[PDB]
């Protein structure tokens, strides 16, 4: 009874991470050796566990988050961080027990011209709570003036799009990331 | 992949085409199909590129808003769709495939389209 | 948009010779040239990826160089077989633009 | 808070001015930076504006496809460029941006760079 | 919007009120009409916002009142520290435009 983190992993597509995509792993005999012992995770950090260790520990719920980040914005997923990722996109509980794989995905989530498929908030009145998201699609209010719906000054769209392209550097370029936690 | 094309064209200016390319059964999402045009004696220019699995379509500035790049998925195909023609597309067409960098190292076999 | 100028059109040397065919984007794209070429009446072939590296089945007898803004394209011992057009795209950035050609003839 | 642009940038006509001005105590991600223009002893002309945010600039026509504007946030500035410079762009360029600190703006321009006085 | 300033100069003294009436063309999104001050030499210095809500550190003797086209600056202890050039804005959806200044003259 292995656990669906084949279809988590080597998933097809990525949510944003405005809206990563959470997924739920209980009743399931876990291996974390096949992740591991892996030579395509650019970053494998763990939090509270060891690597090793993990396939000797039972946890009553395995929470999986997907989304795709750029390469700057890779130190943001750990506890205790601050920008645009920890602030207004996913933040992390500074007791954060469980691991984040990010791997490069250029030759997936990078296309021609830009991909505009992958957005990012920009502003929120105030910092998201841990493990807590928002798809709201309002239009942010910056200032007092009521907005009423008309994009302007002080009435910025909240969400933009990362513009992936292939030839970026690797600062830019995407990166999928799969942050596992236990509980 | 290979790359087979629809045929040769002759057709009138004010006539509306529709020239086809098949895939030979894509992997990654990431596979994209540009078009180029090589007008007879001139040299190569990229029109547009789509990428069928999710239908995402980029057009070069001169070609935006005269041509219209279209894929099947189903029957795996991508279309080079013409509205009213002109006396200066009497162009060869190539549809290529390549890597996620764009360079263009598959090529199939040139559509030969004239209008008189 | 980026504009590529290359070589002049036409090139002509001997069986055996050395042929240089150089072009310049307008803008600065980092490496990413691929270089084509297309025989009279085939389809153009891929030569090389970003100015350096070929492709397979290629001879060796093609190198890629330059960076920049300057790239080119060197062939040695010349053969009757690479008569054909020569084409220089960049594909950094938005617009893949190509280049002119640069016909040879022996 | 304050705003500082960059220095005089005489130049011939037909060649390019890249003019930035650095802004400094703004929480700017979330600040807008708008351009204006105006020459000696004449009215204030206003040229385009920037969501340095959504980096999303909206330019005036008349100026629409001569000049750009950009951002780079990294280090918290906002760029003008200026194409082919006709005779009429010998005048004072100013930027301005409002308070924006703790993500959210204070409505209205109040904070302005000293002028770049470019000459064509 | 084209915007305009009424008063043309104003040839007056520092004891009277000063009065800057600015009318637009059409109509102004809600509070984004903003008076701005220039002195001679100085860069131009915000000092209103879309009604009468003055901006911060100005000085009380700055007030003005107005809505939707007509807008209107008072200026109640005129100074010889207050003699520059009054600029109106809009921040409408529209390309923003000033308007053309109105001078403050003495006596």
């Amino acid at each position: 009874n292995l656990c669906p983190f084949g279809e988590v992993f080597n998933a097809t597509r990525f949510a944003s991470v405005y809206a990563w995509n959470r997924k739920r792993i209980s009743n399931c005999v876990a291996d974390y050796s096949v992740l591991y012992n892996s030579a395509s995770f650019s970053t494998f950090k763990c939090y509270g566990v060891s690597p090793t260790k993990l396939n000797d520990l039972c946890f009553t719920n395995v929470y999986a988050d997907s989304f795709v980040i750029r390469g700057d914005e890779v130190r943001q997923i750990a506890p205790g961080q601050t920008g645009n990722i920890a602030d207004y996109n996913y933040k992390l509980p500074d007791d954060f027990t469980g691991c984040v794989i990010a791997w490069n995905s250029n030759n997936l989530d990078s296309k021609v011209g830009g991909n505009y498929n992958y957005l990012y908030r920009l502003f929120r009145k105030s910092n998201l709570k841990p493990f807590e998201r928002d798809i709201s699609t309002e239009i942010y209010q910056a200032g007092s003036t009521p907005c009423n719906g008309v994009k302007g000054f002080n009435c910025y769209f909240p969400l933009q799009s990362y513009g992936f392209q292939p030839t970026y550097g690797v600062g830019y370029q995407p990166y999928r990331v799969v942050v596992l936690s236990f509980e | 992949v290979q790359l087979v094309q629809s045929g040769a064209e002759v057709k009138k200016p004010g006539e509306s085409l529709k020239i086809s390319c098949q895939f030979s059964e894509y992997k990654l999402i990431s596979f994209w199909i540009a078009w180029v045009r090589q007008r007879p004696g001139k040299g190569l220019e990229w029109m547009g590129i789509i990428y069928p699995d999710d239908s995402d379509t980029k057009y070069s500035p001169s070609s935006q808003g005269q041509v219209t790049i279209s894929a099947d998925k189903s029957i795996r195909t991508a279309y080079l769709q013409w509205s009213s023609l002109m006396a200066s597309d009497t162009a060869m067409y190539y549809c290529t495939s390549g890597s996620y960098y764009g360079t263009l190292d598959f090529w199939g076999q040139g559509t030969l389209v004239t209008v008189s | 948009d980026i504009e590529i100028t290359q070589s002049p059109s036409s090139l002509s040397a001997s069986v055996g010779d050395r042929v240089t065919i150089s072009c310049r984007a307008s803008q600065d794209i980092r490496t990413y040239v691929a270089w084509y070429q297309q025989r009279p009446g085939k389809v153009p072939r891929l030569l090389i990826y970003a100015a350096s590296t070929l492709q397979s089945g290629v001879p060796s007898r093609f190198s890629g160089r330059g960076s920049g803004t300057d790239f080119t394209l060197t062939i040695s011992s010349l053969q009757p077989e690479d008569v054909a057009t020569y084409y220089c795209q960049q594909y950094n950035s938005a617009p893949l633009t190509f280049g002119g050609g640069a016909k040879v003839e022996i």
